[PDB]
């Protein structure tokens, strides 16, 4: 199963990490982020406007999201 | 060996199995750590049984003294002085609304200091120090177990891990201990572990959130470690006492220079030891 992180903030941003099995990890691109159509077919599921901000290379399984916060 | 008596399993740690046993001629009561060797390459020498008879022969009264050697059958045996409980388990003894009695927290810290000072004197590492390795007898003595043995083999376990090896450093050193002390530290104020994190970016996250994320100015080069990104959170340095209670200011103190980011400048145990929050040290 995905797992979804609780939310945590910046003075700019809202964050969010999701943990996927580690046999869906071989399909994450190790080379560029991804667009909002590439995430939904891993099959996550959230609202609009989260964008995929970085990699940490040794947990290749963990996407990272952010989202501005409005002013 | 013949020697020795198996009595019941007591765990597992990462090297092999760990019994309670007793000597038959001393009737002393012992940890038994049985490890199965790795076969190995002809024309290769094993550092592997020279290191560990170095280890041996450190002795001092807060570190947990390997008695012995055996090797019987391609499988090395570890002997140890016998200790019931850790400070894990020590920890979960304690109920709901009460703490650590603050006298024995000082008391404890000044303990694993000491050891830890014994060790970093005569070239030697933990690297993987937790609750887990370190044991109590029932008259209130505290020792570090496991010493030494991951550089003898190796090529809740985050938790109390640092930032320079979160990050990707090429190189570490004697203050990685020093900031697993903090977060023990803090965990023996509090009962609850300082940075509880699920990975090791939530790991890093969490000592951000706490201490602010680093930059150059705070820590010189972090900027240009393997894993370091400039699109990370951006948290103020600042508000360590909110995370942290049952601790007056020279606590905080001490805490807050076993925390520092930069491992150069991060305070070192011989230095921690004539701190002030040791002043007004007790019996025990
Ligand atoms: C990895 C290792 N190598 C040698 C030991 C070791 C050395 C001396 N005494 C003990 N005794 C002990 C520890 C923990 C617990 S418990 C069930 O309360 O967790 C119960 C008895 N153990 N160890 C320890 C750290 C397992």
């Amino acid at each position: 199963q995905i797992y979804y992180s609780d939310k945590y903030f910046d003075e700019h941003y809202e964050y969010r990490h999701v943990m996927l099995p580690r046999e869906l990890s071989k399909q994450v691109p190790k080379t560029h982020l991804m667009s909002e159509e590439e995430w939904r077919r891993l099959g996550v599921q959230q609202s609009l406007g989260w964008v995929h901000y970085m990699i940490h290379e040794p947990e290749p399984h963990i996407l990272l999201f952010r989202r501005p916060l409005p002013k | 060996m013949e020697d020795y008596t198996k009595i019941e399993k007591i765990g597992e740690g990462t090297y092999g199995v760990v019994y309670k046993g007793r000597h038959k001629t001393t009737g002393q009561v012992v940890a038994m750590k049985k490890i199965r060797l790795e076969s190995e390459e002809e024309g290769v020498p094993s550092t592997a049984i020279r290191e560990i008879s170095l280890l041996k022969e450190l002795r001092h009264p807060n570190i947990v003294s390997l008695q012995d050697v055996l090797m019987q059958d391609s499988r090395l045996y570890l002997i140890f002085e016998f200790l019931s409980m850790d400070l894990k388990k020590y920890l979960d003894s304690i109920p709901p609304g009460q703490y650590m009695d603050s006298s024995l927290v000082k008391s404890y810290l000044y303990q694993i200091l000491q050891g830890i000072v014994f060790c970093h004197s005569r070239r030697v590492l933990h690297r993987d120090l937790k609750p887990q390795n370190l044991l109590i007898d029932d008259k209130g003595t505290i020792k570090l177990a496991d010493f030494g043995l991951a550089r003898a083999f190796g090529i809740v376990t985050l938790w109390y891990r640092s930032p320079e090896v979160l990050l990707g450093s090429a190189r570490y050193s004697t203050p990685v201990d020093i900031w697993s002390i903090g977060t023990i530290f803090a965990e023996l104020a509090t009962k609850k572990p300082l940075f509880h994190g699920d990975s090791e970016i939530d790991q890093l996250f969490r000592i951000f959130r706490a201490l602010g994320t680093p930059n150059n100015e705070v820590w010189p080069e972090v900027e240009s470690l393997q894993d370091y990104k400039n699109t990370f959170p951006k948290w103020k340095p600042g508000s360590l006492a909110s995370h942290v209670k049952n601790l007056d200011e020279n606590g905080l103190d001490l805490l807050s220079k076993m925390l520092i980011y930069d491992p150069a400048k991060r305070i070192s145990g011989k230095m921690a030891l004539n701190h002030p929050y040791f002043n007004d040290l007790d019996n025990q």
